[PDB]
């Protein structure tokens, strides 16, 4: 059902590994409680 | 969708007397609590 990648370190751009983070985010009516840093002046 | 608890400790039916609890957490939780129960 399901074949292999099987990169080599001399492919071609083209089919080279590559790290994906897919960052989803959430709007529910819970509270939010990740943020920013939030940056502060003197 | 936030669990608030306020606190207040004396050393002594309940007291005829006044005292105003002070906020212990703020927790942002998230569940619609309905029910509860003690745990001794």
């Amino acid at each position: 059902p399901l074949r292999s990648y099987s990169f080599r370190p001399t492919y071609g751009v083209g089919h080279q590994p590559y790290r994906v983070v897919v960052l989803s985010f959430e709007l529910l009516h819970a509270p939010a409680t990740v943020c920013g840093p939030k940056k502060s002046t003197n | 969708g936030y669990f608030k608890i306020y606190s207040k400790h004396t050393p002594i039916d309940l007291p005829q007397g006044f005292s105003a609890l002070e906020p212990l957490v703020d927790l942002p939780i998230g569940i619609n609590i309905t029910r509860f129960q003690t745990l001794l």
